[PDB]
């Protein structure tokens, strides 16, 4: 499997350990990650789509063209980028008026989208093309802990175009985390949003933290030792939001947060330093003691 | 004689005229060869419109008539009878569909719609020129009817036809008649005991001298046409001697296989050997071979030794004139709406399961209890429109009875336990018939039932207690509610029954967007189908309540009694025939007919094909496949269709 | 320029599907002109080839769903005939895409509308079929 | 009291026009199918902690109340798509909210924090750009000091600038190219 | 007429035409039942055929008469919103 | 957000008991017949200049919202009887 690795913004510029963890985990699973040189912001679908739809799709199609020129499909570890690039590709394939508008704009920069790019999320790529059995085979250090799985919103939704199954009762990530030796604990409002999406973190910070606080509380009540996600933004919201929750609401949890790549990395014998678990705002050390 | 065509362009008020420029189409029709009269009128099917055609046929000596209007599926018979009254053969009449196929679908493209109407008129005129006079074939009508489905609708049709003096056959799939009405405890808006009022009709139909009841039987084949149907009924084997069966029920105690009781909607557990419900008609037991292990333990306890595994199903061949489909409906499966947690949460039930829990002869002995701990719920929530008015589940229709049964069952629970708190989560309360609005007023005023306008977003279970929380916006307050309940009842909608696909193929009938059976016309013929001699009655035609199903049962009896009473019906002579001078007996046609009409025979010392006219249904498959052109379907001959194709581009 | 599309629809489920689209006011392009037959089994290569000869830019055929034919199996014969016809059209220089066959029930008014929209757009993009012009020389 | 004079009859059409051809006329016209059931509001995570009611936003668009564009409420949607998944009338709720926000931004109702995030993509090509700490972190982890992204590629940065100017997004957020900041 | 939006005439007029010339149906228009006596299967009814003041068998229904009548009566069929003549026909498809 | 714990389920019955026997059980029990049409609110002279909505007071009673007794809104009714005269469900 060969895929143009779209990095995005938060993973490459904030949580770099998530990148390093993905690079080795995907290599161990037999996936050749090729550099998507010059790739910019996806751009953020909820944030930019809200300011100007034409700009969101035109800039998204510009990134798709990079992978199309390389003659390979795209892979990403972020729901925001997945949702943005996947919905852009679908819309350009299904709507010719939108494709014409975008190609008329891309002609100014010597580009043209032809509709040959398929966008994939690393979690579903692992579930449908590689297999959950291959995860267990590569487990060097079984992580026997309770995990509050966080699917996010832009991973499975909208189901009408994603076609990755149920968004109300999914099993995809639960089966992937359970393959590392962990246990996906069921909690209240499991499929609810972390609160960061749609530009809410930047404009209404306290509102976004109220939703993250509820998710953390529900995970802790379910007996979770940590929470696993598939989105650098959800990861940021859970990891750094706790500092803001402590400074704004006065509530302290010190709840460990691990990205699926970082969780898969720990399981595949990666060194916590190579995984960069120490950099996290909220210390992962309490979780490292449990494993 | 050369064709003399009369072209009539209908306006249909403004349905056609408002989009298509009818006067301009009328002027264009006059430029076509053989067209000698062309007129446009507001309503061609009305008395003045029909009299105008008749008067012109006589005054202008027309031998062809073209009506550019609605669909032939609606008024082709109407105009055929109109032209026949003026002396013109009904097969010299041609329909041009410029409403459903043009004005109604090209409303924002008036000019192109007008040009399309001109081409459709030219295509009609082109086929009309080569149409030939055909003799309507007169056929006899077998004085016997067939009713498929023994629910309140089917029972009513059979009783009415039987009471009229017509021999009737009633086929019921399950071991007993009664349908879903037998599963209900009470019935809105009178709150009468459902079985206590249906049982007399079940008793009446079982001993009626003009009704032959075939319970635990299915129609496996239907062949023929109106007045001449040849049906095959498979009398399923109960593996228990029917006549030696007492109906006591002592051989079930020993059976080791537990099957979920269908009659109790899966809540109850029955054995492989059983009786649907205590008031079943006919009152006899049955063995389910789909779950039977053939251990023979039941036979050891059985005194009469009625148990016989060597029983064989009997195929009964019967001849009938008319058929009435009254197979009912099934309750919607709410597992798909995952946010509600049906099939996941123990205390989330459907309304049909509640009917059984409430029913005295039910699995809980008439006690409403939580399936998680067996305790009576103190707080109950009803969720309306589950599986209805929902594009996500593909059901964009109103199931018609859910508002009323939710309010009814809420009154029944309040009567049994007044302390119970009941909230109904709705969008619109649909209490549209006689005494329904009053029933709704009564539910709130007398029984204290509460109504929350707001369709719930999701149901959340407390894993510790089994209690459920209903998340919904109270739209009348603009606030989000998160009330807790001991039991959540999903007011499930109606869907076609599981066997509907099998019955559709056997009868050759169509379905409407809601997946129920299609009536010939929503207002001109609510219980007829486009297939002559086949009628509909009850919930299988669309979601509806008991009086509506009962009225449809009676309506179907009247409509199905017309051909029987007449004793003679007319069938379309659009059949295939072989030109002996051209057929060299290649045998290609023989296997193409599913009815076996074309057959090879000896004529003038050589082999040729010949069609048994009576077996031809007029599909046009064998003439299309004939390599010599000897085979032709009257009214759809290759030359006629060829001119119709030319008519789209030029006058032929 | 506007495409000239000819249609062949069976009287039971398809003609009924086109009527449902009309009753529900489901708008679609006005290029098609429908011809009524009792069954799709009545449709054979000669009618489609005759339509192209006359100047059709696109030919559409509609029948009951496989297994739901009013006459039990007329649509199975037409299905075998159309697959051969698709490749014969390509051998004659007629784009396979100029012929479209679909299975539409009486309840499928929305499907008929979208099939009409899709076929119209497909033929509009291909441009006019120049057979008649070549034969008129 | 709401009078006819306070309502705009074309509000729904104007929202639908703004959504044509992106995300699509059929997508945004779905707002006309809303039957005010409240399923969207009950599913909203933001609605449980604010005065924001998803259903009322659709109601305002249909009634013609222009103030919905000036409201802070439309900006409380996190675009989780839960309402979109559960709407029984197939209303593409999330897409309609993003479309209503486009008209809000054109009216000048765009938060400063959002114009800055929009400026980061215009200036550096990313909403969250790399800093001195990013370089030193990536170095110690074993990754390339600077990721192969638009931030460190003038060709790609100038490509986006040409598109942004053509789309008029720079004028929307009020960005001055000479000063390199928002007006 | 909902939900097909057919004209009311589409379904009704053919039925009106059929019932008026049916060999087994005797139509008494502009008539009223004034008395009913008896029981099931043995009813004795009195029908009052109201005088139209026009010979039905000789009448053509052309309406040349309506164009000459000088008195205007509110049309009951149009709910008082229309004006008819003393000599009238309820509606054109009557 | 309104939870079950914030509601007083017997508020409607409590209001009825306070009305028995004056002005009468049948008179006050009429609050259960309300179908939230809004005719009372549209007829209210006070509602045209305040946040008072007659229909919402009846709703708050049927739902069990305790604050209705602590609200200033119930004291804005001038007892003009216009809603009483126009109610199609005979709500006194
Ligand atoms: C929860 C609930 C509550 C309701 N409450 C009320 C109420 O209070 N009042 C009211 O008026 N209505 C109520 N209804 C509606 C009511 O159930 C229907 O009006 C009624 O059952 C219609 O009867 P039917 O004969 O048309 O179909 P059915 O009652 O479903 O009977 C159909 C019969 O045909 C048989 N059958 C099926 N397939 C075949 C086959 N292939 N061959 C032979 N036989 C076959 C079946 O076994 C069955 O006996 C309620 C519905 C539900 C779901
Ligand atoms: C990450 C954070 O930026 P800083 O880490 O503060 O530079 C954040 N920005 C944003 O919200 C920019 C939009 C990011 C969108 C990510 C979509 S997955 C904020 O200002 O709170
Ligand atoms: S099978 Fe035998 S034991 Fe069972 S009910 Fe019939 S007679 Fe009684
Ligand atoms: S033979 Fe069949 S019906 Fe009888 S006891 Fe065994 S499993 Fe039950
Ligand atoms: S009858 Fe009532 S509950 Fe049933 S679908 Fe219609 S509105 Fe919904
Ligand atoms: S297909 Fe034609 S030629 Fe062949 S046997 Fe039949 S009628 Fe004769
Ligand atoms: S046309 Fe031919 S194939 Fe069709 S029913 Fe008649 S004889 Fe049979
Ligand atoms: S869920 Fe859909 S129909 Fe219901 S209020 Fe929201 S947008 Fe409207
Ligand atoms: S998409 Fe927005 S309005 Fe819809 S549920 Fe999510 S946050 Fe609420
Ligand atoms: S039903 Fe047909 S003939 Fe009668 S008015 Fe309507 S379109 Fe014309
Ligand atoms: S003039 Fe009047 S009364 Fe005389 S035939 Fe004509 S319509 Fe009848
Ligand atoms: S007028 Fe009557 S029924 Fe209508 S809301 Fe007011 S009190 Fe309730
Ligand atoms: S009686 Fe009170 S609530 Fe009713 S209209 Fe008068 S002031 Fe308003
Ligand atoms: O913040 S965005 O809504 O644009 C994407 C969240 S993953
Ligand atoms: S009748 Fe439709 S395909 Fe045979
Ligand atoms: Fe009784």
């Amino acid at each position: 499997m060969k895929y143009a690795f779209f990095l995005g913004c938060i993973m490459p510029n904030r949580y770099a350990g998530v990148e390093a963890a993905t690079r080795t985990v995907m290599e161990k699973l037999g996936v050749e990650l090729v550099d998507m040189t010059g790739a910019s912001c996806c751009p953020a679908p909820g944030v930019f789509g809200s300011f100007d739809q034409k700009t969101w799709l035109t800039l998204a199609a510009r990134n798709l063209c990079i992978a199309e020129e390389m003659g390979v499909d795209i892979v990403t570890v972020c729901n925001g980028c997945y949702g943005s690039l996947f919905e852009a590709a679908h819309l350009l394939h299904d709507n010719k008026e939108a494709l014409n508008f975008v190609n008329e704009k891309l002609d100014k920069v010597g580009k043209e989208y032809k509709g040959n790019v398929k966008v994939r999320h690393f979690a579903e790529l692992i579930y449908n093309d590689i297999g959950v059995d291959k995860i267990a085979e590569k487990v060097e250090r079984p992580l026997n802990i309770n995990v509050g799985v966080h699917y996010g919103c832009h991973f499975l939704k909208p189901t009408d175009v994603k076609h990755l199954g149920s968004a109300e009762r999914p099993v995809m990530l639960d089966e992937i985390v359970e393959a590392t030796g962990a246990k996906s604990v069921p909690y209240a409002d499991k499929m609810m949003c972390c609160g960061a999406g749609g530009g809410v973190r930047a404009r209404e910070l306290e509102l976004s933290l109220d939703m993250t606080n509820e998710k953390i509380e529900n995970m802790i009540k379910a007996g979770a030792d940590c929470t696993v996600n598939v989105c650098p933004f959800c990861h940021l919201q859970f990891d750094r939001g706790q500092i803001e929750i402590k400074e704004k609401f006065g509530k302290e949890y010190n709840f460990p947060v691990l990205h699926l790549s970082q969780l898969l990395g720990l399981a595949m014998g990666m060194d916590p330093k190579d995984l960069a678990l120490s950099v996290h705002q909220i210390s992962v050390d309490p979780l490292l003691k449990k494993i | 004689e050369e064709p003399r065509i009369g072209v009539y362009v209908c306006h249909c008020g403004v349905n056609i005229g408002g989009t298509v420029d009818c006067p301009d189409v009328t002027e264009f029709a006059k430029t076509l060869k053989n067209v000698v009269v062309a007129r446009d009128y507001k309503y061609m099917c009305a008395d003045p419109g029909q009299e105008m055609i008749k008067k012109d046929i006589k005054e202008h000596n027309l031998n062809r008539v073209v009506v550019a209007a609605c669909s032939p599926r609606l008024h082709e018979p109407t105009f055929r009878r109109c032209v026949a009254e003026a002396g013109l053969n009904p097969f010299l009449f041609e329909f041009a569909n410029i409403r459903e196929h043009c004005s109604w679908v090209h409303m924002h493209e008036k000019e192109k719609a007008t040009e399309k109407a001109k081409d459709l008129v030219r295509m009609a005129v082109a086929k009309a020129r080569l149409l030939e006079p055909l003799e309507f074939i007169k056929v006899g009508v077998t004085q016997r009817a067939l009713v498929i489905g023994g629910g309140v609708a089917g029972i009513q049709t059979a009783l009415d036809l039987g009471d009229m003096g017509f021999e009737t056959i009633l086929v019921e799939k399950t071991p007993s008649v009664g349908g879903r009405m037998a599963q209900l405890d009470k019935t809105f808006p009178t709150n009468d005991c459902s079985i206590c009022i249906l049982a007399p009709k079940m008793v009446d139909v079982a001993k009626h001298p003009n009704v032959k009841l075939y319970a635990y039987s299915e129609v496996v084949d239907v062949q023929g046409y109106v007045g001449n149907f040849k049906v095959k009924i498979m009398k399923k084997a109960r593996y228990i001697d029917e006549t030696k069966c007492t109906g006591c029920g002592q051989c079930s105690e020993v059976c080791p296989i537990d099957v979920p009781n269908e009659f109790d909607m899966g809540i109850g557990m029955r054995k492989a050997i059983y009786k649907p419900f205590p008031q079943a008609v006919p009152a006899k037991y049955t063995i389910d071979k789909e779950h039977c292990i053939e251990c023979g333990l039941c036979a050891k306890v059985c005194g009469p030794n009625a148990i016989d595994f060597d029983q064989e199903p009997e195929i009964i061949e019967a001849e009938v004139g008319t058929i009435i489909c009254a197979i009912g409906y099934d309750a919607f499966d709410p597992t798909v709406r995952e946010e509600y947690g049906y099939g996941v949460y123990d205390n989330v039930v459907t309304a049909l399961e509640l009917e059984r829990m409430i029913n005295a002869s039910g699995p809980t002995g008439g006690k409403v209890i939580r399936l998680s701990d067996g305790q009576k719920p103190k707080r109950i929530a009803f969720i309306q429109c589950v599986g209805s008015r929902d594009a996500k589940v593909g059901n964009k229709y109103c199931s018609n009875v859910c508002c009323m049964y939710a309010m009814k069952n809420s009154q029944l629970i309040k009567e049994k336990s007044p302390d119970t708190e009941i909230d109904i989560y709705y969008m619109d309360i649909r209490a549209f018939s006689k005494g329904y609005e009053e029933f709704y007023e009564r539910s709130a005023k007398q029984y204290g039932i509460k109504f929350m306008r707001g369709r719930p977003s999701q149901v959340i279970e407390d894993p510790e207690t089994g209690n459920l929380v209903v998340r919904a916006e109270d739209t009348l307050l603009g606030e989000i509610l998160e009330k807790e309940y001991d039991l959540v009842v999903l007011s499930v909608g109606m869907v076609p029954t599981k066997s509907a696909d099998e019955v559709q193929k056997i009868l050759g009938i169509s379905r409407t967007p809601d997946q129920f059976f299609m009536e010939a016309h929503p207002k001109l013929r609510p219980v007829d189908t486009a297939t002559d001699g086949v009628y509909l009655a009850g919930a299988c035609q669309g979601p509806k309540d008991i009086p509506a199903s009962v009225a449809q049962g009676s309506a179907a009896a009247s409509r199905a009694a017309i051909p029987l009473a007449k004793g003679e019906v007319e069938v379309e002579p659009i059949i295939a025939s072989v030109d002996a001078e051209i057929c060299g007996g290649c045998g290609v046609c023989v296997k193409q007919c599913p009815y076996g009409a074309p057959r090879l025979v000896e004529k003038d010392g050589k082999v040729v094909a010949e069609v048994i006219s009576a077996l031809c249904k007029g599909c046009g498959t064998c003439p299309a496949g004939c390599p010599s052109g000897a085979l032709e379907q009257d009214h759809f001959k290759t030359i006629q269709l060829f001119k119709q194709i030319e008519g789209m581009f030029r006058d032929t | 320029w506007e495409p000239k599309i000819i249609g062949f629809c069976c009287n039971w489920c398809t003609y009924g599907g086109a009527d449902t689209a009309g009753v529900g006011r489901m708008q679609y392009p006005p290029s098609i002109r429908i011809i009524r037959v009792m069954c799709s089994g009545r449709i054979e290569p000669s009618l489609i080839l005759k339509a192209f000869k006359e100047g059709a830019d696109g030919v559409f055929v509609g029948g009951c769903h496989l297994g739901d034919c009013h006459y039990d199996s007329g649509n199975y014969k037409w299905q075998r005939r159309v697959m051969m016809l698709y490749e014969l059209l390509e051998e004659l220089g007629i784009e396979k895409e100029r012929l479209n066959h679909e299975w539409i029930s009486a309840s499928e008014g929305e499907k008929f509308q979208n099939t009409m929209k899709d076929f119209y757009n497909k033929i509009e993009a291909l441009g006019p079929c120049k057979l008649k012009e070549e034969l008129d020389k | 009291m709401i009078y006819s004079s306070d309502l705009n009859k074309n509000l729904a059409s104007q929202i639908i026009e703004a959504g044509t051809p992106i995300p699509g006329d059929d997508v945004v016209s779905s707002l006309k199918a809303c039957y005010q059931c409240g399923t969207c509001t009950g599913s909203c995570p933001s609605g449980r902690r604010t005065s924001y009611r998803t259903r009322k936003v659709i109601r305002k668009a249909l009634l013609g109340m222009d103030d919905v564009l000036d409201s802070d409420d439309i900006w409380k949607c996190t675009t989780c798509y839960t309402c979109y998944e559960r709407c029984p009338r197939d209303v593409k709720v999330t897409e309609i909210i993003k479309t209503i926000r486009n008209l809000a931004a054109q009216k000048g109702n765009m938060a400063k924090a959002h114009k800055m995030t929009a400026m980061y993509v215009l200036k550096y090509g990313h909403a969250v750009p790399a800093n001195k700490n990013t370089a030193e972190l990536r170095k110690s982890i074993g990754l390339s000091e600077k990721a192969p992204i638009a931030q460190f590629s003038e060709k790609d940065l100038n490509e986006m600038n040409t598109l942004i100017k053509e789309l008029g997004f720079d004028e929307l957020i009020g960005f001055d190219w000479e000063k390199g900041a928002l007006k």
